[PDB]
C-alpha cells in the first residue's frame, strides 16, 4: 500500500539537469536477480517501466544470507537535488519527557516505499536493467514512491507521516505521540485497556492512510531500547556500559572508553575523564599500546566503582521547580546534578572546558550555569533553580568589579567544599612602606632571545638572560623577578598592558608555567599594588630598567 | 494588489539561520500569535522543500503586558541589501538630529495590508521549536510585508507618502522619518504643541489602518575624557595622569606630556608627593583644554559601517563610543541605570541604537563585553526595540575602562 497522501513538490538545484550516470554491465545472475526484484516491485506500484525517451540513468547494482538485495546509487541525484528543511532540529533528552502509564512502539512497515514522489520528479529517478553482455537494450523503470537513499526521502517521509497524525492527535491531545525514522512512540496515562483500544484506533487511522503496523502481540514491551537509552514508562537510563578488563590499551581502547563514559555521564554523577584523555595527546596510530599512567588508572578505578549498580533518573513534572547543584571535582573539572525532588535525579552531567589561557573558579563556575542554563532551556523550557559552592559575598565582589557583564539565574550558597574562592587580590593603592620595582621585558625577534629585570627605589636592580623568548615572556619573567626579590607587601609598575590584563583578572590557573609561577608567588604575598605606565616616555624608574634590558636585546 | 518583484544579491541564497532555543512561556506566546495570523492570512504553513530559516523570538515591547513576535531578519536583510538600499533607499534627514523633541512611533502594523511577491515568500521561513524537540517545529513563510525585513518599509514608502502629505503641507517645519517598522517624528514645538501634533499624526495613520518614544537629539551634548583636578599629586597620581594623557592624544591633537613627565625622573616610590613645577600646570593647563573641545577632522562617512564599544564602568554606568574608523569617534557618551549587568547592557545598546538611527540613519555593529552565550540567553528578556543590531562579543581591554571614565 502506497499512501493516499499529497505529494511533496521537488526541484533540482538552480541550473542544474537531471542525473545521466551509464549503466556498468552486470552479471547474468545479477541481471536475473534485478529482474526479479523490479517485477515484483512494479506488481505493486512503487516503480513504473518508462522507455528510451527519458534521458537520465542512475546505476543499479545487485548484492546478496543468501536471497538478492536492489542497490540504486543516487550519489549523483542526490548531488543534483534541492536542499530541504532538516529532519530533526534536536533529538528529546530523556530527562525532558513526562511519566507514562502504558507507552507502545508501533514501527511503520515499508516505510518510505509507503508514500509517493512528486509525479514531476519521478522522471530522474529512472534507472536500467542491462541486457545480457550489453548486446541489446536495457530494462528501464523509474520510481514512484519514495526512494531508499534518496536526499529527499527522510524529510518528505516525516513531513506526511506529520500531516497524516493530525486529524488523531486533535481528537486526542491527552495522548503522546513521538516520531522517529519509521517508528512511533505512543504514550498516554490510560490503563492498559483503554491505551491497548486507543492504539488499535490509532493502528487504523494509519492503514486508512496506506501505513500498516505492527500488531498487538506483535508490538514489543517495555523497556524500549533508543538512542542508546533504556526507557521505561516511569524511569530511564542509558544503555548497558560494560568498561572491558583489558592488560594493554590502545589509542582505539581509550577513545571508545572515553565515549561510553561520557555518555554515562548523563546519570551516574561524579564519572571522570581527565586523565584517560590525557593519554590521547599527541598520539600514534590507533593501534598503538598506551601504557596508563598511574592518575589514569585511579580515574578508571573511580569510574569502575561509580558504575558497579545501575543508576536510573527519572522524569520532568512540569508543575514543579528545577533544582540544579554544581561541585569543583578538582583542577579545572565541575560535576553537576539536576533534580526537582530532593536527590532523585533527573540528570547529571560534567563540565570541563578552558575558556581562555588563564582563568580562576569564580570564571568556571558561571560558564558552567551558563552551559548548564542553555541545557535546561532547551530540555525544560525553564530555568532551573541553582545551588553553588561559592559564597554569596566572594561572588557580588567579583561580578561587581569585573569589567564584563554577567548574569545568573536565581541561586543560593551551599555548604559542600571545596568552596569557590579568590586567592588573592590587588591593591586599589600604592602601599605606603612598600619598596617600588619597575620592570621591563625585551626581545630580539631575529635571534629570539631577550632579557627581563628591574630598578627598585630602594636601590637593587637585576637582568637576567633568556634565549627563546617573546617581548610577551620578557615581561612576564620580567614581573616575576619583582614578586621573588620582593618579600609581603610591594610595588611594582609594568608597561606591559599584556601581563597587566592577565594578573588583574585575578588568575589561579594557566596554560603557561610561567604565570601559574607568577600566580603561586601573589598567593604568598601580603599585598600588591600593580599599576601601568606607557613605554618610551620619560617616567622614571621605567626610563632605566628599559635601559638596562635593551642592552644588546634591542 | 499587485507586487513588487523583489531578487537576493545575485549567486546568493536565502538565509539558514539556526532557531535558537525558547522558554515555554514565549513557545505558548508565539504559537497563539502565528495561529491568529495564519487565520488572517498574514503567514502560511509550509513543506519540507523549504530549507530556509530565519530565527523568531517574542518580546514585550515598553509597558505592555501583551506578547509581540519578533523576527530576526539580520541575514536576509543581509542579503537583499542591493534592493532595499540601493534599488529603494529611503533618504534620511540631516535636520532631524536638530529637533528639540523627537516622537518614534511603531508603524509595523501598515505592512500586513501589502501582499508580498510569490517568489521571495519562501524565503522568509521560520519556525516555532517545541520543547525537548518532542514534536516537530512549526513552520511558516509570509505572505504579507514582514515586519523587521528592511524590504518592507522600501516597498511601502509610495504608500507611506500618500498618508503623510496632508499633515506634512499642513506642517512644513516637523520631520519625519521612517526607519524600518518606526516613524520618526522631529519638532521644536513646545512640549505641548508637540504632542498634540503627534495626536493629530496619530489620527491621520488611524484613517489609514495603522495605530510615543520621546527623545530630544538636540540636548544630546559632549560626553568628554576628564581630567583630575587636585591638590597633592603622588608619583602613582603623575603616572596614572599621562597615562590617560598619551591615550587621550592619538584621538586628541595637541596633548603634551615632556612637563608632566619631567616631574617623574629618577626611580621614586610610588606613594612621593611630587608638588608640580608650575611649568607643569601649564601643560595639563592647555590639555584641560583641548580636551574640552570636539575633535576636528571626524565626519561620517556613508559608504562605512559605524561601530559602537561600549565599557562596564561599574555601580550601574556604561560609557560608550561609536566610530568608523578607530580613534576617529564620532560620538561619545554615557548610560546610566532590579537591574542586572545584561538588563542595563540591553538598554544601553537600545538607547546608543536609537541615537544612530537618529543621527546617521543606521545602526552600529556592537562590541558587546560579554560571554556569548549569556548574551544569547538573556536579551529577549529585556528587548523592547523591533529591530535588531549587529553584535560581536569582546574582552573589554584593561585601560580603556579607566580613560572614559
Ligand atoms: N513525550 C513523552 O513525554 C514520553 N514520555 C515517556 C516515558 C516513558 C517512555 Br517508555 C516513553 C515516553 C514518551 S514518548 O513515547 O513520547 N517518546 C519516547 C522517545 C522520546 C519520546
Amino acid at each position: 500500500p502506497i499512501s493516499p497522501i499529497e505529494t511533496v513538490p521537488v526541484k533540482l538545484k538552480p541550473g542544474m539537469d537531471g542525473p545521466k550516470v551509464k549503466q556498468w554491465p552486470l552479471t547474468e545472475e545479477k541481471i536475473k536477480a534485478l529482474v526479479e526484484i523490479c517485477t515484483e516491485m512494479e506488481k505493486e506500484g512503487k516503480i513504473s517501466k518508462i522507455g528510451p525517451e527519458n534521458p537520465y540513468n542512475t546505476p543499479v547494482f545487485a548484492i546478496k544470507s543468501t536471497k538478492w538485495r536492489k542497490l540504486v546509487d543516487f550519489r549523483e541525484l542526490n548531488k543534483r537535488t534541492q536542499d530541504f528543511w532538516e529532519v530533526q532540529l534536536g533529538i528529546p533528552h530523556p530527562a525532558g519527557l513526562k511519566k507514562k502509564k502504558s507507552v507502545t512502539v508501533l514501527d511503520v512497515g515499508d516505510a518510505y516505499f509507503s508514500v509517493p514522489l512528486d509525479e514531476d520528479f519521478r522522471k530522474y529517478t529512472a534507472f536500467t536493467i542491462p541486457s545480457i553482455n550489453n548486446e541489446t537494450p536495457g530494462i528501464r523503470y523509474q520510481y514512484n514512491v519514495l526512494p531508499q537513499g534518496w536526499k529527499g526521502s527522510p524529510a518528505i517521509f516525516q513531513s506526511s507521516m506529520t500531516k497524516i497524525l493530525e486529524p488523531f492527535r486533535k481528537q486526542n491531545p491527552d495522548i503522546v505521540i513521538y516520531q522517529y525514522m519509521d517508528d512511533l512512540y505512543v504514550g498516554s496515562d490510560l490503563e492498559i485497556g483503554q491505551h491497548r483500544t486507543k492504539i488499535e484506533e490509532l493502528r487504523q487511522h494509519l492503514l486508512r492512510w496506506g501505513l500498516t503496523t505492527p500488531d498487538k502481540k506483535h508490538q514489543k514491551e517495555p523497556p524500549f531500547l533508543w538512542m542508546g537509552y533504556e526507557l521505561h514508562p516511569d524511569k530511564w537510563t542509558v544503555q548497558p556500559i560494560v568498561l572491558p578488563e583489558k592488560d594493554s590499551w590502545t589509542v582505539n581502547d581509550i577513545q571508545k572508553l572515553v565515549g561510553k563514559l561520557n555518555w554515562a555521564s548523563q546519570i551516574y554523577p561524579g564519572i571522570k575523564v581527565r586523565q584517560l584523555c590525557k593519554l590521547l595527546r599527541g598520539t600514534k596510530a590507533l593501534t598503538e599500546v598506551i601504557p596508563l599512567t598511574e592518575e589514569a588508572e585511579l580515574e578508571l578505578a573511580e569510574n569502575r566503582e561509580i558504575l558497579k549498580e545501575p543508576v536510573h533518573g527519572v522524569y520532568y513534572d512540569p508543575s514543579k521547580d528545577l533544582i540544579a547543584e554544581i561541585q569543583k571535582q578538582g583542577q579545572g573539572q565541575w560535576t553537576y546534578q539536576i533534580y526537582q525532588e530532593p536527590f532523585k535525579n533527573l540528570k547529571t552531567g560534567k563540565y570541563a572546558r578552558m575558556r581562555g589561557a588563564h582563568t580562576n573558579d569564580v570564571k568556571q563556575l558561571t560558564e558552567a550555569v551558563q552551559k548548564i542554563t542553555t541545557e535546561s532551556i532547551v530540555i525544560w523550557g525553564k530555568t532551573p533553580k541553582f545551588k553553588l559552592p561559592i559564597q554569596k559575598e566572594t561572588w557580588e565582589t567579583w561580578w561587581t568589579e569585573y569589567w564584563q557583564a554577567t548574569w545568573i539565574p536565581e541561586w543560593e550558597f551551599v555548604n559542600t567544599p571545596p568552596l569557590v574562592k579568590l586567592w588573592y587580590q590587588l591593591e586599589k593603592e600604592p602601599i605606603v612602606g612598600a619598596e617600588t620595582f619597575y620592570v621591563d621585558g625585551a626581545a630580539n625577534r631575529e635571534t629570539k632571545l631577550g632579557k627581563a629585570g628591574y630598578v627598585t627605589n630602594r636601590g637593587r636592580q637585576k637582568v637576567v638572560t633568556l634565549t627563546d623568548t617573546t617581548n610577551q615572556k620578557t615581561e612576564l619573567q620580567a614581573i616575576y623577578l619583582a614578586l621573588q626579590d620582593s618579600g609581603l607587601e610591594v610595588n611594582i609598575v609594568t608597561d606591559s598592558q599584556y601581563a597587566l590584563g592577565i594578573i588583574q583578572a585575578q588568575p589561579d590557573q594557566s596554560e603557561s608555567e610561567l604565570v601559574n609561577q607568577i600566580i603561586e608567588q601573589l598567593i604568598k604575598k601580603e599585598k600588591v599594588y600593580l599599576a601601568w605606565v606607557p613605554a618610551h616616555k620619560g617616567i622614571g624608574g621605567n626610563e632605566q630598567v628599559d635601559k638596562l634590558v635593551s642592552a644588546g636585546i634591542r | 494588489i499587485e507586487t513588487v518583484p523583489v531578487k537576493l544579491k545575485p549567486g546568493m541564497d536565502g538565509p539558514k539561520v539556526k532557531q535558537w532555543p525558547l522558554t515555554e512561556e514565549k513557545i505558548k506566546a508565539l504559537v497563539e500569535i502565528c495561529t491568529e495570523m495564519e487565520k488572517e492570512g498574514k503567514i502560511s504553513k509550509i513543506g519540507p522543500e523549504n530549507p530556509y530559516n530565519t530565527p523568531v523570538f517574542a518580546i514585550k515591547k515598553k509597558d505592555s503586558t501583551k506578547w509581540r513576535k519578533l523576527v530576526d531578519f539580520r541575514e536576509l536583510n543581509k542579503r537583499t541589501q542591493d534592493f532595499w538600499e540601493v534599488q529603494l533607499g529611503i533618504p534620511h534627514p540631516a535636520g532631524l538630529k536638530k529637533k528639540k523633541s523627537v516622537t518614534v512611533l511603531d508603524v509595523g502594523d501598515a505592512y500586513f495590508s501589502v501582499p508580498l511577491d510569490e517568489d521571495f515568500r519562501k524565503y522568509t521561513a521560520f519556525t516555532i521549536p517545541s520543547i525537548n524537540n518532542e514534536t516537530p517545529g512549526i513552520r511558516y513563510q509570509y505572505n504579507v510585508l514582514p515586519q523587521g525585513w528592511k524590504g518592507s518599509p522600501a516597498i511601502f514608502q509610495s504608500s507611506m507618502t500618500k498618508i503623510l502629505e496632508p499633515f506634512r503641507k499642513q506642517n512644513p517645519d516637523i520631520v519625519i522619518y521612517q526607519y524600518m517598522d518606526d516613524l520618526y517624528v522631529g519638532s521644536d514645538l513646545e512640549i505641548g504643541q508637540h504632542r498634540t501634533k503627534i495626536e493629530e499624526l496619530r489620527q491621520h495613520l488611524l484613517r489609514w489602518g495603522l495605530t510615543g518614544y520621546e527623545l530630544h537629539p538636540d540636548k544630546w551634548t559632549v560626553q568628554p575624557i576628564v581630567l583630575p583636578e587636585k591638590d597633592s599629586w603622588t608619583v602613582n597620581d603623575i603616572q596614572k595622569l599621562v597615562g590617560k594623557l598619551n591615550w587621550a592624544s592619538q584621538i586628541y591633537p595637541g596633548i603634551k606630556v615632556r612637563q608632566l613627565c619631567k616631574l617623574l625622573r629618577g626611580t621614586k616610590a610610588l606613594t612621593e608627593v611630587i608638588p608640580l613645577t608650575e611649568e607643569a600646570e601649564l601643560e595639563l593647563a592647555e590639555n584641560r583644554e583641548i580636551l574640552k573641545e570636539p575633535v576636528h577632522g571626524v565626519y561620517y562617512d556613508p559608504s562605512k559601517d559605524l561601530i559602537a564599544e561600549i565599557q562596564k564602568q561599574g555601580q550601574g554606568q556604561w560609557t560608550y563610543q561609536i566610530y568608523q574608523e578607530p580613534f576617529k569617534n564620532l560620538k561619545t557618551g554615557k548610560y546610566a541605570r532590579h537591574t542586572n549587568d545584561v538588563k542595563q547592557l540591553t538598554e544601553a545598546v537600545q538607547k546608543i541604537t536609537t541615537e544612530s538611527i537618529v543621527i546617521w540613519g543606521k545602526t552600529p555593529k556592537f562590541k558587546l563585553p560579554i560571554q556569548k552565550e549569556t548574551w544569547e540567553t538573556w536579551w529577549t528578556e529585556y528587548w523592547q526595540a523591533t529591530w535588531i543590531p549587529e553584535w560581536e562579543f569582546v574582552n573589554t581591554p584593561p585601560l580603556v575602562k579607566l580613560w572614559y571614565q
